[PDB]
């Protein structure tokens, strides 16, 4: 069984940056898509950014494009997401999900991923 | 009488195809002004161009015939303007998908440019005029490419201003388009060939080779970016594209000039050129040198032109001018269907979603397989 654990989220003043890390354990992770979604109160779960572990291919959402960067640190089986110039519209709970690489995989669809983390809350406060 | 429409149409074509920004699309899309990833560009944005082109081909072929060709040329100019405005000021993946849809519309509407001459120029002047309308357009593209490089290297311009220049060129082309004479008649609306085995055989090879060529062209730039990242190393996409286009034109001219019996040597020469295209693609895939990948692209383009010139000559040896339109329309539609199947299976995110680092292995295998199958039937 796969287990995804997220860390890093917290209260950050608007305009700063923050790094989130999702560590996957319980298996050897080399042929999985690792994606980040977010959900804010009164809204639906939104795609943030995905990475293909095997090839390193990366995908972003237009809302966070140019500000968020997703990378992988294989040394600890972790996927990182660095967010810069955070705005108040980024306040949410971020879930890292893992999907098995296979034919016809919809990266941006939340139903594609069968492994989800407990979620880490990122709140952006504007002074 | 033909000089006025010929000159106006050639001016429109030259300014429409003069696009300094074309060679530097991938460095522009993936640059710091659009920030799109190579996976998003290759597996989410670019495939759309095929789909729209396949969808809009037949309707536009009939519209072009019913509503005469000038309106369709003006629509192509408007589509050019909209596409380049969205490229200049669009941001995000969805806007790029719309841009691909509009560029597919432009490619579909390109048929009116080459079918317009028939309804205005007497049969006597068809051949030469067509040649002009072709020559000019090819020169325009080459010129643009060279200019782009001369501006990227010496003038140190940005990819944004190349797109600005392309927008200005397409705007001038549209203004010229507004002055073409109205055609008074049309081939079909306003006036069984495949039974021959040779026509079927040559059309099949033409369609498959065209599908492969267009698939390779849509992602050659992504392959170059993969091998030589544009954000850290000097790139020569304009010069390479100009030299490859010149080599292809020279290959076509050489095919035309040299007289040889293609009924007998055609299959042998075409198999050899398909093998050369496969080998060049294998070299692009395997080689880690960027100069080797440029040389492979040059060889592939020149050899494909050597191929397609002979294929078109064999198809069109006995076809009439009126039947050219429908036969080549069917052949390009079948080529688009094949390319769409290949894109859905290979490139699209709903298929294998292969990166560009493996796609050219598939393309080389595809050309080698075409050669292998066509080599058959010799005995038994
Ligand atoms: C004349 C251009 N052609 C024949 C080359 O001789 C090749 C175009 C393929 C690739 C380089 N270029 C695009 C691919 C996909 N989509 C695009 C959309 C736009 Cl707006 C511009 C360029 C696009
Ligand atoms: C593109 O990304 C760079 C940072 O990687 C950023 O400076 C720039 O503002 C972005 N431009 C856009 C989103 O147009």
């Amino acid at each position: 069984q796969v287990q995804l654990v997220e860390s890093g989220g917290g209260l950050v003043q608007a305009g700063d940056s923050l790094r989130l890390s999702c560590a996957a354990s319980g298996r050897t992770f080399s042929n999985y898509y690792m994606a980040w979604f977010r959900q804010a109160p009164g809204k639906e779960r939104e795609f943030v950014a995905a990475i293909r572990l095997s090839y390193g291919s990366t995908y972003y959402a237009d809302s966070v494009r140019g500000r968020f960067t997703i990378s992988k640190d294989n040394a600890k089986n972790t996927v990182n997401l660095r967010m810069n110039s955070l705005k108040s519209e980024d306040t949410a709970i971020y879930y890292c999900a893992a999907a098995e690489d296979r034919w016809a995989l919809a990266v941006r669809t939340a139903t594609t991923y069968n492994y989800w983390g407990q979620g880490t809350q990122v709140t952006v406060s504007s002074h | 009488s033909w000089i006025y429409p010929t000159v106006i149409l050639c001016l429109f074509g030259f300014f429409s195809m003069m696009r300094p920004s074309e060679p530097f699309l991938i460095p522009y899309l993936s640059g710091p002004d659009k920030n799109l990833t190579s996976a998003e560009i290759t597996n989410e944005i670019f495939p759309v161009w095929t789909y729209s082109y396949l969808v809009l081909l037949l309707p536009v072929f009939v519209l072009t015939d019913y509503v005469r060709y000038k309106p369709v040329i003006i629509l192509q100019g408007i589509s050019f303007i909209i596409t380049w405005l969205l490229l200049l000021f669009g941001q995000g993946v969805k806007t790029m998908q719309v841009v691909e849809f509009f560029y597919g519309m432009v490619t579909a509407a390109e048929v009116a440019y080459y079918a317009y001459i028939y309804s205005v120029v007497s049969p006597e002047h068809y051949q030469r005029v067509s040649g002009y309308c072709r020559s000019v357009t090819l020169a325009a593209y080459t010129a643009g490419s060279v200019l782009a490089q001369l501006l990227v290297s010496l003038a140190n311009m940005s990819y944004f201003y190349l797109n600005v220049i392309s927008l200005a060129s397409v705007s001038v082309a549209f203004l010229f388009s507004l002055f073409l004479p109205m055609p008074k008649k049309s081939m079909f609306f306003h006036a069984e060939c495949y039974s021959s085995k040779r026509l079927f055989y040559w059309s099949l090879w033409w369609a498959f080779a065209t599908a492969g060529f267009n698939q390779v062209l849509n992602y050659v730039q992504i392959l170059w970016d993969y091998k030589a990242p544009s954000q850290d190393s000097s790139i020569y996409n304009g010069a390479v594209e100009a030299i490859a286009t010149f080599g292809g034109a020279v290959a076509a001219f050489a095919v035309g000039y040299v007289k040889v019996n293609w009924d007998l040597l055609g299959e042998l020469a075409l198999v050899v050129f398909s093998v050369v295209n496969a080998g060049s693609l294998f070299l692009m895939h395997y080689t880690a040198n960027i100069w080797a990948c440029y040389a492979g692209y040059l060889i592939f383009k020149s050899s494909y032109m050597l191929l397609i010139t002979i294929a078109v000559f064999q198809i069109a040896v006995n076809l009439n001018v009126e039947r050219y339109a429908l036969v080549f329309g069917i052949n390009t539609f079948i080529a688009l269907v094949i390319q769409t199947i290949m894109t859905v299976i290979v490139v699209d995110q709903r298929g294998l979603n292969l990166p560009v680092s493996i796609q050219f292995l598939v393309y080389g295998s595809y050309f080698a397989v075409i050669a292998g199958i066509f080599l058959m039937r010799s005995m038994y």
